[PDB]
């Protein structure tokens, strides 16, 4: 569930509007790899409920923002 | 200003080099992970068509 | 859940609704049952498929392909 | 002026070194799922084997 989540978030946040256009998929598995590697529990959390709370969504775009940077 | 240029220029310099080596660091570390995953699941996947 | 981006999100399906698909020939129709049956390998619900008169060449392939999966067994 | 430009031609040469370590990386996990398929098909042979 975090996979499309995520992605949604990106897109909705305008996360996406500002990388490369052919990059976008690359990103978006790199991205996958980079949270479930460092954010393992954050999503195994997540999925495990199927319920949405703030501070998830800050450790998301922190999550974000250090991809971004990778 | 010739001092302040030399000092900015070593100031840059430095942080070319930290971020070559967080970025050489990143990337080696998610490709090890990628091979070590890789390798696990078609081990697998081999015991599983043994199974079979 | 159907394992999918498109799908799960802007066209959501819940348990019980009926939900036709419909596209031509060799354009992914099946592919598409397949793996949201393969999404249910954990949620361990039941689910049954039936061939309707289609070629036994693409029957064994679709078996092979859910044994390969280990799903023939739920 | 012209030192302060040379500053900017060397961080902008850093982004070759970052493509590079990619291709590394690229490489190593064709090489990488080459092998796994070496592999597999070696455990289609042992399965022959068993069907002998
Ligand atoms: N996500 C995908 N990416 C790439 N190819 C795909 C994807 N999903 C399905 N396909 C391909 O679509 C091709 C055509 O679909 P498929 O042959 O499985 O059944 P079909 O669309 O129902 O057609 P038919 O009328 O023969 O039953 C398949 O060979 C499959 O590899
Ligand atoms: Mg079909």
């Amino acid at each position: 569930i975090a996979d499309q989540a995520v992605s949604v978030y990106a897109s909705n946040e305008g996360y996406m509007a500002d990388v490369e256009v052919k990059k976008i998929v690359d990103f978006d598995a790199a991205l996958i790899a980079y949270f479930r590697s460092e954010y393992a529990p954050l999503m195994k959390q997540i999925d495990e409920t199927g319920d949405y709370n703030k501070d998830i969504e800050a450790a998301i775009k922190a999550g974000i923002e250090s991809f971004k940077a990778t | 200003d010739l001092a302040d240029a030399q000092a900015q220029v070593k100031q840059e310099l430095d942080a070319a080099k930290a971020q070559a080596a967080q970025l050489i660091e990143q990337a080696n570390r998610r490709a090890a992970q990628l091979i070590e995953e890789a390798r696990t699941q078609a081990a697998a996947e081999g015991e599983r068509i043994r199974q079979q | 859940q159907t394992g999918y981006k498109s799908v799960d999100t802007m066209i959501p399906v819940g348990r019980g609704q009926r939900e036709l698909i419909i596209g031509d020939r060799q354009t992914g129709k099946t592919a598409m049952a397949i793996d949201a049956i393969i999404a249910q390998k954990n949620s361990g619900i039941k689910c049954v498929y039936v061939a309707i008169g289609q070629k036994q060449s693409t029957i064994a392939n679709v078996v092979r392909k859910l044994e390969e999966t280990g799903a023939m067994a739920y």
